[PDB]
């Protein structure tokens, strides 16, 4: 088993109640080290709509030994957080925020349509629409270069065949589920029982 | 909506300025803006254009190195500097408000400022 | 660059009804994308139509524009009392938003 135990409890409640939640194409990405780890907290809460964990099982069996946690946090609209599934393709997936296919963590997902959308919309949140080529697994593309579409020379400006990277989700207070926020916490773990440096929650050893 | 800027500069040759377009709240937000040099009794030229948001500011050959735009994403102000008042620079400067998002694709001025008339004096 | 050429220079002459108001391109406007701004006297210019027809928010639909590639007409159905102003072309189709001359200035 062999892992520390450290008294400091993880700071999930952190990254899950934080008031302000980034952007897809900017995702926010958290170390969780050298803590012990809260999973029941999720598992119990029950309010988070989607709850896939790939690789752990969801089913009360990961009070497991981690060498290290990522938590990336963004926000979405409702119709594509199937799309951040590992080896899916789409927008989303291949511009914004790509998911390795042998992704061994949680994608939980819960609404924000209170939080989130603000009367007469909320633009805070981007996504780029178009790019060169598809996003490798784990990489932020904060370049707001001009997408070229044309032979024309973009020269910096957007027109025709010409356009701004990255476009407004635009959530409004009345609006359908598929289009309504859902704030994302992806949790990334490494599935390491030998260093374990993010403490599991059961007896020592 | 209301893009009340600047009103006129009692600039000697050489002596240079900064303009003050103030946005409404919200206008920053979607909305780029451009600044259009007005040289009394000529046509528009399009200086060019301040992305606030991503702080994107990118001229036309012409301007380029003579003028600065700058805008303060806190207080909504657009703000455009003037590297030296040549003689030639006297010109009323507006500001206008095009949308930079590719589903929009107007890329055009909807609203625009009175206008800030640089000159030699007054 | 995309450069504009106004053809009717001056119409201030105060003319009756139809204008056939005129704007051409060295190379064709791509997408229609070119807008048209009334600049009265003492003002700064206002969006007047935007697109190849597609008329501004609290402008009358008398005012169109009959383009195809560059937008070469703007038609007003009236030339009423108010509408004396300057009107300019601007074309937005990757280039440094040149505009035009102008084609009513006194």
């Amino acid at each position: 088993v062999r892992f520390p135990n450290i008294a400091n409890l993880c700071p999930f409640g952190e990254v899950f109640n934080a008031t302000r939640f980034a952007s897809v194409y900017a995702w926010n990405r958290k170390r969780i080290s050298n803590c012990v780890a809260d999973y029941s907290v999720l598992y119990n809460s029950a309010s988070f709509s989607t709850f896939k964990c790939y690789g752990v099982s969801p089913t009360k069996l990961n009070d497991l030994c981690f060498t290290n946690v990522y938590a990336d946090s963004f926000v979405i609209r409702g119709d594509e957080v199937r799309q951040i599934a590992p080896g899916q393709t789409g927008k989303i997936a291949d511009y914004n925020y790509k998911l390795p296919d042998d992704f061994t963590g949680c994608v939980i997902a819960w609404n924000s349509n209170n939080l989130d959308s603000k009367v007469g919309g909320n633009y805070n949140y981007l996504y780029r629409l178009f790019r060169k080529s598809n996003l490798k697994p784990f990489e932020r593309d904060i370049s707001t270069e001009i997408y070229q579409a044309g032979s024309t020379p973009c020269n910096g400006v957007e027109g025709f065949n010409c356009y701004f990277p990255l476009q407004s989700y635009g959530f409004q207070p009345t609006n359908g589920v598929g289009y309504q926020p859902y704030r994302v916490v992806v949790l990334s773990f490494e599935l390491l029982h030998a260093p374990a440096t993010v403490c599991g929650p059961k007896k020592s050893t | 909506v209301q893009l009340v800027q600047s009103g006129a500069e009692v600039k000697k040759p050489g002596s240079s300025v900064k303009v003050s377009c103030k946005a409404s709240g919200g206008t920053f937000n979607t909305y780029a803006i451009n600044w259009v040099r007005q040289a009394p009794g000529q046509g528009l030229e399009w200086m060019g254009r301040i992305i606030p948001m991503f702080g994107i500011a990118n001229y036309a050959q012409k301007f380029q190195g003579t003028v600065t735009f700058t805008a303060d994403k806190s207080t909504s102000t657009a703000y455009m500097e003037l590297s030296s008042l040549r003689y030639e620079d006297t010109a009323v400067y507006y500001c206008a408000r095009s949308a930079y998002y590719s589903e929009s694709s107007g890329y055009y001025l909807d609203y625009w400022g009175q206008g800030t008339l640089v000159t030699v004096s007054s | 660059e995309i450069v504009l050429t106004q053809s009717p220079g001056t119409l201030s002459l105060s003319p009756g009804e139809r204008a056939t108001l005129s704007c051409r391109a060295s190379q064709s406007v791509s997408g229609s994308y070119l807008a048209w701004y009334q600049q009265k006297p003492g003002q700064a210019p206002s969006l007047l139509i935007y697109g190849a027809s597609s008329r501004a928010t609290g402008i009358p639909d008398r005012f169109s524009g009959s383009g195809s590639g560059t937008d070469f007409t703007l038609t007003i159905s009236r030339l009423e009392p108010e509408d004396f102003a300057v009107y300019y072309c601007q074309q937005y189709v990757n280039s440094p938003r040149t505009f035009g001359q102008g084609t009513k200035l006194e």
